[PDB]
């Protein structure tokens, strides 16, 4: 795979017309007030397509 | 069941909460595919299987 290109998964609001944001910061599924939480309740916003 | 056998049963004419299994932190795998695992609680089909 070439790694180098990623799409944001999930965010609590979907873009405006030409909206940008490029925060990495773990997504939040639930209850959980992630603070480095990956897998269950939170999660990594970045997927490559590889 | 021995995995060659798996178990089948038709789910349908009922509700299906999936939000008590996103919840089900003893999972070691939860993952879902097409489709987020936060939307299952507004969708509809005719059947599932387990």
């Amino acid at each position: 795979g070439n790694y180098n290109y990623l799409y944001r998964l999930f965010r609590k609001s979907n873009l405006k017309p030409f909206e940008r944001d490029i925060s990495t910061e773990i997504y939040q599924a639930g209850s959980t007030p992630c603070n480095g939480v990956k897998g269950f309740n939170c999660y990594f916003p970045l997927q490559s397509y590889g | 069941a021995s995995v060659y056998a798996w178990n089948r049963k038709r789910i349908s004419n009922c509700v299906a909460d999936y939000s008590v299994l996103y919840n089900s932190a003893s999972f070691s795998t939860f993952k879902c595919y097409g489709v987020s695992p936060t939307k299952l609680n507004d969708l509809c089909f005719t059947n599932v299987y387990a």
